[PDB]
RNA sequence: AACGAAAGUCGGAGGUUCGAAGACGAUCAGAUACCGUCGUAGUUCCGACCAUAAACGAUGCCGACCGGCGAUGCGGCGGCGUUAUUCCCAUGACCCGCCGGGCAGCUUCCGGGAAACCAAAGUCUUUGGGUUCCGGGGGGAGUAUGGUUGCAAAGCUGAAACUU
């Protein structure tokens, strides 16, 4: 089994939160990256720490990840809509008419962009 | 509270409830103070005057917050008569 | 059945004031609720209320602002005379500086203060703090 | 100790249910108290209704199932393992168990 | 709730309640005259009649007893007094 | 033991005394 | 001392003047040094009881201390808390900071004929907690407390001149009996009186004042 | 529920009467069968004669042999 | 709002309140929200009244307004059709976002590094949502929720009654509550349309956004 | 004072199955227990007795007050529709609500409680609506005696000495 432990993936997100203009997609860069900007004790530590910030370079810009910091949101202010016409713009809105007896009792329905449709026959909304 | 010699030898006095008047507590953890802002009449803008009213937390645990806003800020002028 | 109707309206008023309300509505209406809920609206406690008539023994709607921490009775009406009447609010109130037993006088239905300044006794209706 | 509100039962409002006897150790429990189960499968089984099939003198003749309505007691359950013992806070659950996926 | 006023009740309200839990208890019956058509006499029946009345022209029956409100007789013509 | 049958014990013992006792 | 809470920031720079602000909007006490900042030399303590509790395992039993501790500055303040440390020290320790973080105001009263400065609780108070119901009633001038040593202890650092008690209930289990006379003088400043009826004015909150220097 | 009424004396006091013998010590002390077994009959100290010197044992988780006379 | 007719209801707020579905209602009613209902159709669905809505909105908009600093009236969205009318109120208004998940311990824990202290707490649904209702009932908060008509009123002080079920409707009760908030203070007049629609606040599907990444 | 499961007792009729006691088999060191075969008294009915059960909601009765919710049993009232078929068809069967009474339910920081939990086992040291039986550490013991009821088995009333 190969899962990495809570130091090598607790480790390599503090290293990613920090530093990110230095990190890339390559993992000889990153291995090079990971001995000015720590103090990490022996290499078998440094591989696998430089081993998942490739994974975590890998995932990371294409979506956001949970453990990883709005920093992401520091990229997406740095890399990142409406319609041209409103879906609240349609000309025709269908009303029930106890709406349109509420509308009417409010001083409105006057005015007439509304079409009001035919009341529902029947009562079966609950489940057996 | 108040002796002979006409001294008010109380700690403090506690706010009371706007709701039901009971005596906010000390560790009445759970009640607001709560400042709805007053607009001027002409423009429709904040212009530094205040409603303050406050409701202890008992009241609040029942569902009863929010019909004593409403009957409050009815009542002083910000909810319309209908 | 009902017995000792005062005693089933003052908790109304108790378990009504108790959740916060403003408003009770108590039945059925008595002459001696009426003189009773007049002591407690002199001393400020309760504010107005309305008797509302039907032909029947009434209702009786009454405001609350709660100020009211207890509205008791006492059962049977024990008589006290004016040397019980220490006694009687040694017991009952929680205070020597506030709260009040109604006893009723042949001068009228009147609190304890009162009775002692009118210098007689009677009979005992309850309380009120 | 109050185990169960119920006690186990449908006796909710009446003084006397009549008994009836179990299936599998003809113990007398009450109607309600025991553990009605209804089964129902065809009368030949999955595996040999693949060469009935073939000796049938009618053809397309569906052949019927077997109704048995089954009480149990509340001891031949758990030693039957029809009704099994759970949580002090999942006995609250009375929806019967799911037969689908 | 809990500000709710008890001196006012709506009308919604007070047709909702049971006739002996309003403020005033008022019955819910109510006095018709049913006219029987191939007569002329005006007969006054109750809502909720427990005996078949019979009308003096032609002798017929108004209306029958049953366990609430008494079902007229098909077609003749009620309405309400007063 | 269980106490319907200390009871019942008690019983027979109380039976074989008031056969005992209403000989003479 | 760096503060972490708003209202720490507040208390250490001198923008709440007194602890009665804080009491009078209700504003949690989160941090156990605001309370060594206003009451100062006047906070002395005394040690309850020093139980051990057990934990049965299958290494043994594993043993607890669980200390009471009780605080107070005798004019109007009184806590208890309650901390339970696998060392004595540690839990000594622990009781102390959640005794301070527990302090609440007790408003003192009069008996009859009121000259003077307040001596007694003003009305028969009651708290209960576990089964102990402990009450607390009014006295004259000059009569002590006449009640149990627990809450003897619980009375005379609060305050409180005079007193008269009575006590229900399994009162031996000190815990429930200090905390159901505490539950009696934390309930002083929650009773009606009829002075207490006069209409509030509501001022501003120390957070609404001072945000314009805490944005800093 | 108690009998409370105003004119219910009669049967508090002849339900307070009768429910103290359940007391024990009322009824230890107040129906005289205790005062006629009682090897003194009241008395604070008794003279009387040695029959024999015994020795008893504890009880269990005691071990001693306490010395006793009759 | 005030009995004035500046903040009146107009005919283009009613066309987008109708054209959203923030008066089609639920098929439940929490007892305490019938004061919002004015009938209940064939269907079974409630209508919201929207007068009431309005009158809510506006005296939300004064409690939110009342506040000196914008920064620190928090907001909290939990499910997914409130999250992005969270983040762009939050980018519009000043205010703090929480969107997501909201651990617990962020108004009560305060050695955790997310620990806030907000004045006021706006959140989207009151019964997904009733971990921060919760845990706004030890720091003395008021709470505002936009409230559906079978939704508990627990721990809510001012309760917007709409749809809050449905996208457009959760994405228009944000624009009107960021709208009333910015005309109220002084940023824009009240006398012409904002220039920000509704659309920005709305939902985005990841089937929406596949459909609309794929043109014809 | 009336009724009071089952077992039981007496007189009569009935007896298919079950089935105490019992006779055999086999399991075990031993089982005069469970496990098989058969069976008396009984179970069944009509008269005359006996009055005990974990007769249990282990929760006296009457009245008041205090949050919600969705169904279910009965009676009543009001509402779009849908179905009779054999006369718009009669009256019933469904659908959405309301009121009263009832068996129960899920939820709730109303409140209580030692807690389990309870919308009562709530409104109770802020202690009194009315009224009936009953409990006072554990055993001794529901025993001894006395009384009375019963053909009998027994029932009700029913303590000490001593011990811890
Ligand atoms: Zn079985």
């Amino acid at each position: 089994g190969r899962v990495r432990t809570k130091t090598v993936k607790k480790a390599a997100r503090v290293i990613i939160e920090k530093y990110y203009t230095r990190l890339g997609n390559d993992f000889h860069t990153n291995k090079r990256v990971c001995e000015e900007i720590a103090i990490i004790p022996s290499k078998k530590l440094r591989n696998k720490i430089a081993g998942y910030v490739t994974h975590l370079m890998k995932r990371i810009q294409r979506g956001p990840v949970r453990g990883i910091s709005i920093k992401l949101q520091e990229e997406e202010r740095e890399r990142r809509y409406v319609p041209e016409v409103s879906a609240l713009d349609q000309e025709i809105i269908e009303v029930d008419p106890d709406t349109k007896e509420m509308l009417k009792l409010l001083d409105f329905g006057s005015l007439s962009n509304l079409q009001v449709t035919q009341p529902t026959v029947g009562m079966n909304f609950k489940t057996p | 509270m108040q002796n002979d010699a006409g001294e008010f030898v109380d700690l403090y006095v506690p706010r009371k409830c706007s709701a039901s008047n009971r005596i906010i507590g000390a560790k009445d953890h759970a009640s607001i103070q709560m400042n709805v802002a007053e607009v001027d009449k002409v423009t429709g803008r904040f212009n530094g005057q205040f409603k303050t009213y406050a409701i202890c937390g008992a009241i609040r645990r029942m569902g009863e917050s929010d019909d004593s806003i409403l009957r409050l800020a009815k009542a002083d002028g910000i909810v319309s008569k209908n | 059945v009902r017995m000792n109707v005062l005693a089933d309206a003052l908790k109304s008023i108790n378990n009504a004031e108790k959740r916060g309300k403003r408003q009770v509505l108590i039945r059925p209406c008595s002459k001696v609720i009426v003189r009773f809920l007049t002591v407690m609206m002199k001393h400020g406690y309760i504010g107005e209320f309305e008797i509302i008539d039907d032909h029947r023994a009434g209702k009786i709607v009454v405001n609350l602002t709660g100020r009211l921490n207890k509205c008791g009775v006492i059962s049977p009406r024990f008589d006290v005379q004016l040397k019980d009447l220490e006694k009687w609010q040694n017991n009952l109130l929680p205070s020597r500086q506030f709260g009040f037993i109604v006893l009723t006088t042949s001068a009228g239905i009147m609190d304890h203060e009162e009775a002692r300044r009118k210098h007689t006794g009677g009979k005992i209706l309850g309380f009120f703090f | 100790t109050k185990k169960r509100r119920n006690n186990g039962r449908a006796k909710k409002g009446r003084g006397h249910v009549q008994p009836i006897r179990c299936t599998n150790c003809a113990r007398c429990v009450p109607k309600d108290k025991a553990i009605k189960k209804f089964v129902i499968r065809n009368i030949v089984e999955a595996a040999a209704v693949r060469d009935i099939s073939e000796a049938s003198v009618f053809d397309a003749y569906v052949l019927p199932k077997l109704y048995v309505k089954l009480h149990y007691c509340v001891s031949c359950a758990i030693h039957s393992k029809v009704v099994r013992n759970r949580s002090r806070e999942a006995r609250k659950d009375r929806t019967p168990p799911p037969r689908f996926r | 709730p809990l500000a709710k006023d008890l001196l006012h009740p709506s009308p919604e309200e007070e047709k909702r309640k049971h006739k002996k839990k309003r403020l005033v208890q008022s019955p819910n019956s109510y006095f018709m005259d049913v006219k029987c058509p191939g007569c002329y006499k005006i007969t006054t029946v109750f809502s909720h009649a427990q005996t078949v009345v019979l009308c003096v022209g032609c002798s017929t029956v108004l209306c029958q007893p049953t366990g609430g409100k008494a079902r007229l007789t098909e077609g003749c013509s009620f309405r309400r007094k007063q | 033991m269980r106490a319907k049958w200390r009871k019942k014990r008690m019983r027979r013992l109380k039976r074989k005394r008031r056969k005992m006792r209403q000989r003479s | 001392w760096m503060p972490v809470t708003k209202l720490g920031r507040l208390v250490k720079d001198m923008k709440i003047k007194s602890l009665e602000e804080i009491y009078l909007f209700s504003l949690p006490i989160k941090e156990s040094e605001i309370i060594d900042f206003f009451l100062g030399a006047s906070l002395k303590d005394e040690v309850l009881k020093i139980m051990p509790v057990q934990k049965q395992t299958r290494a043994g039993q594993r043993t607890r201390f669980k200390a009471f501790v009780a605080i107070g500055d005798y004019n109007g303040h009184v806590g208890l808390g309650v901390k339970c440390s696998k060392e004595v020290a540690t839990a000594i320790r622990g009781a102390i900071i959640l005794a301070k973080l527990s302090i609440v105001p007790v408003r003192r009263g009069y008996w009859g004929n009121k000259i003077g400065k307040p001596h007694t609780v003003p009305c028969k108070v009651t708290g209960r907690c576990g089964s102990v119901l402990v009450r607390l009633i009014p006295a004259p001038r000059g009569t002590g407390i006449v009640s149990a040593p627990v809450p003897k202890k619980l009375l005379m650092m609060a305050g409180i001149d005079d007193c008269y008690t009575s006590a229900r209930g399994c009162t031996a289990t000190l815990g429930n009996f200090a905390k159901a006379t505490f539950d009696a003088i934390s309930k002083t400043y929650s009773y009606l009186t009829p002075d207490l009826w006069k209409e509030t004015v509501f001022t501003k909150s120390p957070y609404q004042e001072f945000t314009d220097h805490l944005v800093k | 529920g108690k009998c409370r009424g105003l004119r219910t004396a009669r049967k508090l006091r002849s339900h307070r009467r009768d429910q103290k013998w359940h007391d024990k010590q009322y009824k230890k002390a107040h129906l005289g069968t205790a005062l006629k077994a009682n090897p003194f009959g009241g008395a604070s100290h008794a003279k009387g004669i040695v029959l024999e010197k015994v020795g008893v044992e504890a009880k269990q988780p005691n071990s001693a042999i306490r010395k006793c006379v009759r | 709002s005030g009995a004035l007719d500046v903040l009146q209801m107009k005919e283009e707020d009613v066309l987008k309140f109708l054209a959203a579905g923030t008066h089609l209602g639920g098929t439940n009613l929490d007892f305490q929200m019938e004061q919002y209902i004015y009938k209940r159709k064939s269907d079974g669905i409630y209508i919201i009244n929207l007068k009431r809505t309005w009158e809510k909105l506006l005296l939300a908009a004064r409690a939110i307004v009342a506040i000196e600093n914008p920064a620190d009236v928090s907001v909290i969205s939990s499910r997914n059709t409130g999250q992005r009318a969270v983040l762009k109120f939050a980018a519009a208004t000043g205010a703090t976002p929480i969107a997501g998940r909201f651990t617990p311990g962020t108004f009560t824990n305060q050695i955790q590094a997310a620990f806030r202290e907000p004045r006021l707490l706006v959140v989207t649904d009151p019964r997904a949502d009733h971990q921060p209702l919760t845990e706004a009932s030890y720091v003395n908060l008021p709470t505002i929720a936009l409230c559906n008509t079978d939704s508990p009123l627990r721990y809510v002080d001012i309760a917007i009654p709409c749809n809050n079920k449905g996208a457009h409707s959760v994405g228009l009760m944000w624009w009107m509550l960021a709208r009333e908030v910015l005309r109220m203070r002084g940023t824009i007049s009240r006398e012409h349309p904002w220039e920000v629609m509704p659309d920005l606040y709305f939902y985005r599907d990841p089937e929406e956004i596949e459909k609309e990444e794929q043109a014809a």
